[PDB]
């Protein structure tokens, strides 16, 4: 049965957001929440920028420059080598 | 050592260029982003990495200092409106001679 | 490390193609649906597929921009009635060949 | 072994100084600055780089003292306002004669 769930890919999946949030969490609670509704975690939505300036007040190239420092920020090493191994 | 590209001409020394030849003075950030211009010739370089590597990363300013910067560098050494440093919109700059 | 089929070369590095050696410029969006097909040349692209990979996953739009799009490539490379960028009645594009 | 350049020469086993031949007494910090500036003669200095090369790493002071330093350098042998060691805004000193 492919649809099966093969019950181990769940279970890491399950520690993998585990560690996301717990890496999303050394990132500043502004740019955590900018990641989150980006990409739709916290719900299935990812929303535009325009979403985030009116959820944040601010203007969307603000927002894009947040995006640039979340993402820079995160390709500090320390990330990148304990979220490289979970896969 | 010595950077050398068509007509752009740079020392790592004392950090001054050769424009066909003849001198020219400039502003230290703006040596520094062609500094990034010509390590990377023949490279697309875009705004963000850009303001990543020669701009400092706390840089919360607006993002206009680098096309002000672009554009002294055209006024500095590419005087004509066609130039060696082509700009892509919403992609960056790069820097290739004219075919 | 550049990228070819048949006729057409691509550069990843300062953005630019050849169709059998003359120039081109080409739009941003176009160059990134044209670099989608030719690293899967060989393979078949379905629209809901591009849209989702290329083009944002926030796109709220219709469909008819793909096909509009492509039509763009049709007539800047492959102006001849029959192309080397085939299409699949409901299936999408493909970069064929013709046999 | 002896350094010359221009009009200042330096001797490197009694560590005196002569500016167009007349000899001059000089501090002995002060005297390592321009030992730095000719030994990268043609080279531009910036006060990060003297800071860590000719001062102790444990220097807790502020950035005024080399600053004044310079001015001593001003005043003491290219006592002119405009002078060979020029001035770079967030760059800081080179060693060149003017053009």
């Amino acid at each position: 049965d492919s649809e099966a769930v093969v019950a181990v890919d769940a279970v890491s999946f399950t520690l993998l957001q585990d560690q996301l949030q717990s890496v999303l969490d050394t990132l500043s609670e502004r740019e955590a929440g900018v990641v989150r509704l980006r990409f739709g975690l916290t719900d299935g939505q990812p929303r535009t920028l325009d979403e985030i300036g009116q959820v944040y007040g601010v203007t969307r190239e603000r927002i894009r420059q947040i995006e640039s420092k979340t993402m820079s920020k995160l390709r500090h090493p320390s990330r990148s080598q304990v979220l490289r191994d979970y896969l | 050592v010595r950077l050398t590209f068509a007509d752009i001409e740079l020392d790592e020394e004392t950090h001054e260029v050769w424009k066909a030849g003849q001198p020219v003075s400039l502003s230290p950030t703006e040596f520094t982003l062609l500094r990034y211009f010509v390590i990377n010739a023949g490279t697309v370089l875009s705004k963000p990495k850009i303001l990543d590597h020669v701009w400092r990363y706390d840089f919360g300013g607006d993002v206009n200092v680098v096309e002000s910067y672009v554009s002294y560098l055209r006024r500095k050494i590419d005087t004509g409106e066609k130039r060696l440093l082509h700009t892509l919109r919403g992609v960056g700059y790069v820097l290739r001679e004219p075919r």
